[PDB]
RNA sequence: CGAGCUGGAGAUACGCUUUGACUCGGGGAUGUCCGAAUGGGGAAACCCACCUCGUAAGAGGUAUCCGCAAGGAUGGGAACUCAGGGAACUGAAACAUCUCAGUACCUGAAGGAGAAGAAAGAGAAUUCGAUUCCGUUAGUAGCGGCGAGCGAACCCGGAU
RNA sequence: GAAACGAUGACUGAAUCCGCGCGGACCACCGCGCAAGGCUAAAUACUCCCAGUGACCGAUAGCGCAUAGUACCGUGAGGG
RNA sequence: AACGAUAAAAGAAGUGAGAAUCUUCUUCGCCGUAAGGACAAGGGUUCCUGGGGAAGGGUCGUCCGCCCAGGGAAAGUCGGGACCUAAGGUGAGGCCGAACGGCGCAGCCGAUGGACAGCAGGUCAAGAUUCCUGCACCGAUCAUGUGGAGUGAUGGAGGGACGCAUUACGCUAUCCAAUGCCAAGCUAUGGCUAUGCUGGUUGGUACGCUCAAGGGCGAUCGGGUCAGAAAAUCUACCGGUCACAUGCCUCAGACGUAUCGGGAGCUUCCUCGGAAGCGAAGUUGGAAACGCGACGGUGCCAAGAAAAGCUUCUAAACGUUGAAACAUGAUUGCCCGUACCGCAAACCGACACAGGUGUCCGAGUGUCAAUGCACUAAGGCGCGCGAGAGAACCCUCGUUAAGGAACUUUGCAAUCUCACCCCGUAACUUCGGAAGAAGGGGUCCCCACGCUUCGCGUGGGGCGCAGUGAAUAGGCCCAGGCGACUGUUUACCAAAAUCACAGCACUCUGCCAACACGAACAGUGGACGUAUAGGGUGUGACGCCUGCCCGGUGCCGGAA
């Protein structure tokens, strides 16, 4: 459904300079697709996207204890929205 | 070079080299050419012209026929462009023209004999074949083989009046390997040449030979291979 | 069951529990995608569809072989079972019939077992009374380049 | 083999109860039995799994592993 | 023993417990058709930032491709898919087979090929034809108008659609020159004072009575059904009418105006160094592709994929009262790939290995040419032990008196020779050759004169031991054996006189061919071939030739 598929905000630095240009950065759901991707977040969010930009991201850390280690895979979404920009005030964070 | 199909090369069967040697090549297209004729029956045509074919040595003459369709025919030696071609029962012993045997006059010289009504020619096809008529015998026509064999054809069979083209396949001397390279793979490999393993004729110690026989057992020089068969008894003197 | 619990976890934070957590015994309900794999494709876990219901989400269907249809079959099982097919090293102090051995292996079908089974029999008492298994007869009878070697069954005792 | 009897790929091909098959070529006599339709539990076998036990082991032993079919090797089957 | 190419390294400054090795500055040296740059494969986070400093790193590390955490990867248009087919794979029905299975028409899968819409810039610490700015394009659904009637398949046709060599004209990328333009300054060692020196010198898009080589083309009417299953207004064939040059159609590219961009550098701030703001010029002459015009021209034999998209036809069907086509608005824009290494320390090689790895770009000067050779731009690098020493011996080199093969199995090795131009050149010959035969001469600089240049010829003059002044760079000849020739071979001790070869012969094979693979009355190769063809066996260009023996063996033939 709409809640599910957007699982994160992106944190780091870009989104974060990104967002001052009304651009919002979502980790979703890897299945997700671009249509079903921009329809949760034109409805959670009450906003018109404009234009959606989307790829796929692998995994694969350890520290110690020879436990091989593993991959996680995620999938980023960035979105533009027209002159009526904003998410709740979730932004300036 | 109008309308025809992709002959694609290929030497070994479900996967094995099964007739030896054979492989290099320039990359040829495949020519339909009407070996039958039948259909085109009382229809004239025009020879519109004579054509190169790789896969034949004889010739190859595009047919305009007064219907609209164009066909290829083994073009006959003196056939020139802009002649008449005819094919049904109804034909003069003019070059190129298609009519079965028992129309056919004797002491005749013919190409593209077939051997059962229909399925298309099948005897005289390569350069300077003919087919020398001796005499009808019943619905049967005694005739001579480019080999110098006597059969017995029935009149029932169609036939082209005079003997192949490409005249002659002697001023063709090949000249060096390679040219032989531009058709067929490194030819005749010598059993004498190989070694006890390979091949019967292999091993020993030197330049030799001792008993002579082929490939796999046999034997090679005189030994009918033909067998007990039915199409004998339409067959009239073979040897030479 | 009756006070602890929050998996291994040796780890903090948030909490849950006598309106009975936790755990254990027994049912249900959900069970992505792949795999007989089954809509179609495919280099398993991914691509691409159509049809029906529907407010979108979402749900159901779309493989061939049996049969009217209900309903059955595909695939997986350590070893055991029967079947189709079936070695050689080896023994014979060589080797060829013979032995190894219908063993090993492949293939098929199936089950918790199967196989076999209800005398056109065993057999020499005018006894017996479906089958399998165990003891025994017995290394007897016999087979055998009568060599290496191979080897029963009936009677009787017993499981059922 | 004197080789009966079962079995069947090729060719043939009967009787019907004063009838058919068997009894180790074969004959007669004596005796045993009814093929050419189907099912049929129990006793038997094996051990992935479960419990109990042991003149079984106790870390180079015991399963390959006090756990791993992992690491490592190999294109792969496989090996480990 | 070794520390993995003999491409060097030096000093200063910094950091730190600690420094030959880490950072920074100034030099030096090596590559530069690569030792630079861009893919593909393959690898998998190796990328960037901040930390670390066990082990890995042939030494040492404060550092790293190692260790930890965080981040980074953006597509309607680029690759792939939702499109197409090749080899091959599979394959309902079907054809075979103890089983397991083997074949097989259509169809379907299958890129290494066909098809198809976007360019110029900017810039994260790390992405960019993906984000952003500018201005384009493609298809789909609907709307508003133009328009006024067809639309046109699962089938027809056209078309896609294809070789090798060689080559004419035009251009571009791109490169050179200058006392062209624009910008910055200063130079002094003896001089120059700029006519010196350095650097920059035009990319996209829109329009234009501007120039333009080249390149592509027939239009119509009718007839025959016997052709495209049928139909066709489409296509083929035959006939008639205008088919010389031309005539239409297309503009590679140039020029001009505009516009967005970029542009040497300058300007300020500076948290040790980056960010921000601004912006000049745009000349003339020369060269020039393997790219573009383009499906050009010619020659040649060995005769050069398919299928869809597309363009044109009718059939059926709905509709002729709301057709197709155009135009302008909005909406729409799925999935996978994109970091990084990628001739290598990130791939294959057990290693941070002197090997191997497909495609593209690959500047300048000199030198007939060149991707050669020397040096050098841009860019990258000094090869992850170091420092002394200056023995024997061993490796790789330079020179060498007199001699010159005496060495030795053997001139093995190593010299000599070496490019371009001119003269000159034998036996022998298959009249092509042999031939670069052999041998001899020239080659640099300046001036004057001539011409066909980038350059050349003639004259005179100059300098050195020397003028392809350094690098790249045939030693030649006489006679023989063997094999005619180019070619092929023993991955890893044999390259040859081996094999192959063009040519010759014997021979078998009449077509469900012989022959071959196979469980098989399957299927397929031979072959979509047909005796001027195919199998086998031998000899091995060309020239003159190939004798004697048919008892034994084999093959073909007869039969009392
Ligand atoms: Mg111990
Ligand atoms: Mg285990
Ligand atoms: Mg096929
Ligand atoms: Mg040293
Ligand atoms: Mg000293
Ligand atoms: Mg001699
Ligand atoms: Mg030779
Ligand atoms: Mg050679």
């Amino acid at each position: 459904s709409h809640y599910d598929i957007l699982q994160a905000p992106v944190i780091s630095e870009k989104a974060y300079s990104a967002m001052e240009r009304g651009v919002y950065s979502f980790w979703v759901s890897p299945k997700a697709t671009k249509t079903e991707i921009k329809d949760a977040i034109q409805q959670a969010f009450g906003v018109r996207v404009i234009g959606i930009s989307t790829m796929n991201v692998p995994g694969k850390r350890k520290r110690v204890g020879r436990f091989i280690g593993q991959r996680n895979d995620r999938k980023k979404a960035i979105v533009r929205l027209a002159e009526g920009q904003s998410i709740e005030a979730l932004a300036g964070q | 070079l109008t309308e025809a199909l992709p002959k694609t090369g290929g030497r070994n069967n479900r996967g094995r080299i099964t007739s030896r040697f054979i492989g290099g090549g320039h990359k040829r297209l495949y020519r339909i050419i009407d070996f039958k004729r039948r259909d085109k029956s009382g229809v004239n045509a025009k020879v519109a012209a004579i054509e190169y074919d790789p896969n034949r040595s004889a010739r190859i003459a595009l047919l305009h026929y007064a219907d609209g369709e164009k066909r290829y025919i083994l073009a006959p030696e003196g056939l020139t462009v802009g002649a008449t071609v005819n094919a049904g029962p109804e034909a003069e012993p003019k070059l190129g023209n298609a009519l079965p045997l028992r129309f056919v006059p004797v002491g005749a010289v013919v190409h593209a004999l077939e051997l059962v009504p229909g399925k298309g020619a099948q005897l005289a096809r390569s350069a300077g074949t003919s087919v020398q008529v001796q005499g009808k015998e019943s619905d049967y026509v005694i005739v001579r083989l480019p080999s110098g064999e006597l059969r017995r054809v029935h009149s029932e069979c169609y036939a082209t009046i005079g003997a192949v083209g490409n005249a002659e396949h002697k001023n063709i001397v090949l000249g060096k390997a390679g040219r032989s390279r531009w058709l067929g793979r490194k030819p005749h490999q010598r059993g004498s040449a190989m070694n006890p393993v390979d091949h019967p004729h292999g091993g020993g110690e030197g330049r030799t030979g001792a008993g002579r026989v082929p490939v796999t057992p046999w034997g090679k020089p005189t030994k009918g291979l033909k067998t007990r068969r039915k199409r004998k008894t339409s067959d009239r003197f073979i040897v030479t």
